[PDB]
């Protein structure tokens, strides 16, 4: 059964001429001396309290006034003008009471909204008191939605004043759960006695409890005579207590130590044909290959960035539109280090082919990536901000390059190309020329290894290799990598165990890939053999692949079931 | 990989043959597939196109027309689409389609299969002629969940060969048009129908026997099929299958005995004179027509690749039954039975020797053919002697390897 | 301003519906004769812009749970409540006068509007003086005029309808005064006032000496006294004095209806301005002159013409897009009127018009049907489309005409009748000749197939059923001519137009002889006052009026 739309625009503008010419009042909504003249019934098309309110018998069924309390005088008009005319004009502060008051009156749809939006909005600043919230109010999708993201950037910040003013169950829900990302386990226990003695003996009864979900390798050490200190005087249940207690509760080593560096891929080979390529990972310390989840709608042509904080991000790429057929999106997504998913985000601005991101005062630079405009600004660089979630644009680079990388150095953006590089302030948002290269190269990576740019290999590729260094302001030749003759290496400038590591894998005629990596000596200037990756557990991933440096878990991940 | 050069082609009467769907496509194949006639293909092909409110290949079409115009206007030293035509088709085909969609769903509440199959096959229809196939496609399932008779089965297995011929999906074809045939107990043909899907369909996914068999069985009485296949290119199909698969006793019997396509090559004379060439051993006329008809049914939607493997195994055919009545034939007098010369004669003869099925010996001294009658006992005394050879072989080393176990002997 | 209605517009819609349908929330019931209809009173002012005072008016009505509506029918209320809360209209064909009627008790120009253009697009055949009365009684200006010459018009065809009778004093004023009268007699209007007067009593005579005097002063001097004599009232006096004042004064003048020149309508002729490609022109047998007609797509071509017993002008089909579009020339106003559209694309369908029905025979249905060979036919009055049965065998560039109440169609050498009371195709004669891409002429009994390739005379006769040989018409060599039968005057006769090398194209007319087999030269065409046709034109006949339509300026 359809339903005809145009008379149901007609209706919902004509009832919107009605709220604003007050016409139809039989009720008034009497909030804090502030006249709401209304209906019974388009309150019923909206809210699924007022049924009590009016379709009952009660006093206030025959009360044409009706009193209103504990609400909103700003958050009911929207609310009534959301069931009158149809606009939600949902901004970044008046979430909060807005969903107070849809909790309040019931309402489904508008409760449904600002969920959505407060699951968009999820971010830093605003996780803990987000996931107080959603216990305040049962909103269990949010809950959990909150649980996970409070988990990992709590665990990365830990210092928010949110944190000391929650509840004894939310504190054990976060510290007794096995999805905290923290490289030591005496951070949590640090932060479980700043919580505990954040306040008076109202924590001693919460403190039996804490410590019975953090593991026992700290509950016989340091931080048990520092209670003691703030104990209440002459209390003999809790120091005896706590001298005979920490027996049980199996003590395990947690997940967040579980992050190791590994060489994330993306775009490689598939290994069955029904699909394009996928997304694999090297382990150069449990020496396995890992299968990771594909991109989103299968995104081919993106580009890779990992924040200092271990953050993956996608931006550009194209899709294949629904023989060559490819239309090019300017989505973004970020990668859940442990639901093994990409998280889609807030979209760009204009489209990207192969963006070079880069990561600086923690926001994501985009520069360049074949973008749609190509007007005289041939370049649309432009800025990601992590904490309002949204996109700046930034001071265009003054020359237009094509198939370019982007490192940073000495917070500032570094971008390369054939034989020029500039380097961008972004403290003042400008571009200064920097030292010209001697050399035509192009298609190439480079890594930022402390303060100093390596670009390594260039046109297939070859074995030059130019040294630029930030404080000199000046492009040297160090040597050249000794690869097999006859072959056409395919380089991979990369940083790993501080140190400068190469992943070049070559073939030679009538043969197939070899993998294999090399360290090279930063003072000797000389490449040396760190590991060679057996064919047995890697194999061909393709030419357009490309490799980051990141931390994984590996247990969240799960082995690629493939023949050697 | 394809797209030749060639004139003669009658535009007109091939277009109006065909109707629908089915001719915008053979028309945009002629189009593309013919140079120094594109321009009035490419014109006809947009003014059929613009009928029936199609949306994106218009747009493709009026795209190449465009590009064809201004070539027009370099050699002897664009057309516009009429925007409007977008606002008026789009709000038209908008306001039917959403009237169609309203009364289909006010009938899913009302619960009526019949009503409901009816109105997902008029959605269908519709979203067809829009230039909406999937949509089509999920309209048809839709309509083919609700069957409620025999008749409305073979509604259903129609609609969905229709679609899935534009889909090149043949293998739901072949699938829809087993079960309308074995079904419902194996004036009104529907049989001849469903035969001519079948052939079509198995033509186009290259093949030849079973294609030729199922057209042969196609009446002419069905006259009208437009939507899928002419019948001028039925009877071209089933008479070049036939040349190419069904040696000479078959085709008689099988053209003889249909008894419709001796309607279908009256209709095509060609086809006719050619198989009777073929029957009475006169190859040189019936390869020089066979020539005639390549260049006149090299641009067809879809016969290309197929009739070229079809006509290299009707030139093998031919020259094997050529050769097959004679002991010693003279290669002069065989390359005088067409306009080869010599010399490719020769190599094509020492090409099917290689390949087999002509048994034969080119005595190029005198340029005479001698086929090879051995004796059976000479090639049996042979091979005994040599299986003889290879069994005491393998018994010396089936007699080793009880050698090396007997004595435990092996890589340690 | 921002008024985004994607994805939630309908959810409000729907939530209003869903709690709408479930006696949710509710405040205001309305009793009508007894049924109870909790509803909003947002909606019920949101339809109706009478409501809007009948909640706010600071009257007693404002505080009142249960309010008594009367003169309302609770069906129509209802549908307006439910149009109201879904959207839906779903009017009938049977109760759009009643839910007219309640709709102006509420007074708007949302439902009102829509009944409004769907009367106004419903006068069909029958129920035009019924709605003209309906529109004198609630004020509906457009539809008031529209129904104004459709009932002049029809009411001037038929004059017998009942519903005529009751009329109110000003409308029949209106009607009768009126300029637009189709009558090529000034004697059936006033029979058609005498039977209207003689209908009721003195309170219709009241009204008699105002409408009296609204007809041409020939009619008043005739046997209407005579008739009024024994119809009068017994000691009346100054009615006899009144009524002879009536035959001097008041501005005899002639009518219009009696206008109707036999003239011959064409389309896709050679436009003037080279911005056009087609133009519809006409020709006057008897006047002499050429006139104009405007294009009824102004884009479109490629169409056919039937002009019914009635003298009416229908367009269907034509392409290059092909739109099943429907179209009617106004016989006054020199317009297009569109008519529901047919569910085939035709290109160059022939009309036959039969027992009040047009029936469209060939002309490229769609091509690709299972069976090419179909017809679909018109309905006047029902104004639908009915399929019938399907034609026999497929044909191309074929003629079909009507004789005798009998649907016959010719194509290159075969003929067949459908008959229209038990739908059905019947075997027909064959043509010894076969000649393709020619017309057929309905004259009389006869059929008279004429040119195709030429100057073949085929005479047909259904009383018969044979094809014979006449003559060849008087042609000059060298030359194609463009061969045209209708029928004119009672009289068959042609128009040919013959084209040499190096030659300009002369349009002549002759007339032709039954026993005598020869086309007689009736009267030439000068090139003076008409210019070149073309090739594509088509050719009928009907009555026309000079003074709607206009002379096509044109250089000698």
């Amino acid at each position: 059964r359809q339903i005809n739309t145009e008379y149901a625009v007609s209706l919902l503008e004509q009832l919107k001429l009605f709220y604003e010419q007050q016409l139809f009042t039989d009720i008034v909504l009497i909030v804090e001396g502030t006249e709401f003249p209304c209906h019974k019934m388009v309150l019923a098309t909206c809210s699924s309290y007022f049924r009590a309110m009016f379709m009952s018998g009660l006093s206030e069924s025959k009360q044409t006034h009706v009193h209103l309390r504990n609400v909103d005088a700003a958050t009911l008009q929207i609310i009534i003008t959301y069931a009158y005319t149809g606009n939600l004009a949902m901004n970044d502060s008046t979430v909060e009471q807005l969903y107070e008051t849809a909790c309040f009156l019931q309402v489904e749809d508008v409760l449904q909204r600002c969920r959505e939006y407060l699951i968009k909005k999820i971010n830093a600043e605003n996780c803990v008191r987000l996931l107080s919230f959603a216990d305040l109010f049962s909103c269990e999708e949010l809950k959990q939605s909150a649980k996970r993201m409070v988990e990992h950037k709590f665990t990365a910040v830990y210092h928010q004043d949110a944190f000391m003013q929650l509840s004894h169950d939310l504190l054990i829900d976060i510290l007794s759960s096995d999805n905290l990302n923290v490289e030591k386990e005496e951070t949590v226990r640090e932060a479980a006695m700043l919580w505990l003695e954040y306040n008076t003996e109202s924590r001693s009864q919460y403190l039996s409890s804490v410590l019975s979900q953090i593991r026992i390798d700290a509950l016989s050490e340091v931080t048990q005579r520092a209670w003691f200190q703030g104990l209440p005087p002459n209390d003999k249940s809790v120091v005896v207590q706590g001298l005979y207690k920490d027996m049980p509760k199996f003590f395990k080593p947690r997940l967040g130590m579980t992050k190791e560096e590994m060489m994330i891929f993306i775009e490689a080979s598939s290994e069955n044909p029904c699909s394009l390529y996928s997304s694999v990972c090297y382990s150069p310390q449990a020496e396995k290959v890992y299968k990771l989840c594909s991109p989103p709608a299968d995104l081919h042509k993106v580009g890779t960035v990992v924040t200092p904080d271990n953050d993956i991000y996608i931006a550009g790429g194209q899709v294949p539109l629904k023989q060559t057929a490819f239309r090019t999106v300017n989505c973004f997504y970020w990668f859940d280090a442990q639901q093994n998913t990409w998280f889609p985000k807030t979209p760009m601005l204009f489209v990207r082919i192969k963006p070079s991101l880069v990561c600086c005062e923690g926001y994501i630079y985009a520069i360049g990536g074949d973008s749609v405009g190509g007007e005289l600004n041939r370049r649309t660089v432009e800025r990601y901000d992590t904490e309002k979630d949204e996109w700046t644009m930034v001071s265009p680079l003054p020359c237009a390059w094509q198939w370019s990388a982007a490192v940073v150095v000495h917070d500032c953006i570094y971008v390369m190309t054939l034989n020029l590089m500039y380097c961008y302030f972004p403290r003042s948002d400008s571009w200064v020329e920097m030292a010209m290269r001697q050399t035509s190269r192009s298609f190439a990576s480079a890594a930022a290894f402390g303060d100093k740019i390596f670009y390594i290999g260039g046109l297939g590729s070859s074995v030059t290799v130019e040294i630029y260094d930030v404080n000199k302001n000046e492009w040297k030749m160090a040597a050249n990598i000794p690869a097999k003759r006859y072959s056409d290496p395919c380089v991979r400038a990369v940083v790993i165990s501080n140190s400068l590591c190469v992943f070049m894998r070559e073939t030679h005629l009538n043969e197939r890939a070899k993998y294999v990596t090399y360290q090279y000596d930063l003072e000797l200037d000389r490449w040396s053999l760190r590991q060679h990756i057996s064919e047995r557990v890697l194999w061909d991933l393709g030419r357009d692949f490309r490799c980051t440096v990141g931390k994984l878990y590996p247990s969240c991940l799960e082995e690629s079931p493939w023949k050697p | 990989n394809y797209v030749v050069e060639n004139p003669s082609l009658d535009l007109e009467q091939y277009a109006a043959s065909y109707s629908g769907l089915m001719r915008i496509e053979r028309l945009q194949f002629i189009a593309d597939h013919c140079p120094t006639l594109r321009v009035e293909a490419l014109k006809m092909a947009l003014s059929f196109v613009q009928r029936t409110f199609n949306v994106d290949m218009y747009e493709e079409i009026h795209r190449k027309l465009s590009e064809a115009t201004r070539e027009l206007q370099n050699a002897p030293d664009p057309p516009a689409l009429d925007t409007a035509w977008v606002e008026a088709t789009r709000k038209k085909a908008l306001l039917k389609l959403e009237k169609l969609d309203t009364d289909l769903k006010n009938y899913k509440g009302n619960s009526i299969k019949e009503s409901i199959r009816r109105g997902h096959d008029d959605l269908g229809d519709h979203y067809l002629d829009c230039g909406d196939l999937s949509n089509a496609l999920k309209c048809y399932s839709r309509a083919r969940d609700y069957c409620t008779s025999a008749k409305h089965v073979i509604n259903m297995c129609l609609n969905v060969i229709k679609v899935s011929v534009y889909l090149q999906n043949w293998s739901h074809v072949l699938s829809y048009v087993s079960k309308a045939e074995s079904t419902p107990e194996i004036t009104q043909a529907i049989l001849t129908k469903l035969k001519c899907a079948a052939g079509l369909a198995e033509l186009a996914a290259r093949k030849y026997k079973q294609a030729a068999k199922c057209l042969l069985l196609a009446s002419f009485d069905h006259c009208d099929f437009p939507e899928l296949l002419s019948p001028s290119n039925v009877a071209i199909y089933g008479g070049l299958c036939a040349l190419a698969t069904f040696d000479r006793q078959e085709l008689q019997r099988n053209v003889i005995s249909s008894s419709s396509f001796k309607l279908f090559l009256e209709l095509e004379p060609q086809v006719r004179d050619i198989i009777f060439k073929f029957y009475e051993s006169k190859y040189a006329s019936c390869l020089k027509m066979l020539d005639e008809m390549k260049d006149n049914l090299l641009l067809d939607m879809y016969l290309a690749p197929h009739v070229r493997t079809l006509y290299t195994q009707i030139r093998n055919r031919a020259l094997i039954q050529y050769f097959s009545p004679y002991v010693s034939a003279d290669m002069h007098r065989m390359a005088a039975a067409f306009n080869t010369t010599v010399a490719a004669l020769e190599d094509e003869l020492t090409q099917l020797i290689l390949e087999g099925l002509i048994s034969a010996r080119v005595d190029s001294h005198s340029k005479i053919l001698y086929a090879r009658d051995v004796d059976q006992r000479s090639t049996t005394f042979e091979k005994s002697l040599l299986m003889g050879k290879e069994f005491q072989r393998r018994a010396k080393a089936m007699m080793l390897r009880a050698a090396v176990l007997r004595n435990q002997i092996h890589v340690k």
